[PDB]
């Protein structure tokens, strides 16, 4: 009977690969993403865009 | 020769006048957006 009680406990086991699923990948975005931060490095473009 | 010494300076004025009026159209607030957003860092600085 206590595995059925743990069993809840147990769902929180689980479930918090999904919360692990559900949240590593913004970690990456730092990374994999830096070829597609280059808006506001354009920004600097406007301010030298005087010419 | 004198126009020809002018005419960078003539190319120029074409559309630099303008570009104020301009710059509330997309062809600067692609980068301009900062001005239309005032401050587009958080308005300057109050709380973030």
């Amino acid at each position: 009977k206590v595995i059925e009680s743990e069993l809840q406990g147990y769902l929180s086991a689980t479930r918090s690969r999904v919360g692990r699923c559900s949240a590593l990948i913004q970690a990456a975005s730092d990374v994999q993403e830096q070829g597609a931060v280059d808006d506001r490095d354009s920004f600097l473009h406007g301010v030298r865009d005087l010419l | 020769q004198g126009a020809a010494q002018n005419l960078p300076a003539d190319v120029n004025q074409l559309i630099d006048q303008l570009e104020r009026h301009c710059l509330a159209p997309d062809g600067s607030l692609v980068t301009k957006s900062v001005y239309s957003d005032l401050q587009l860092a958080r308005e300057e600085m109050s709380r973030e």
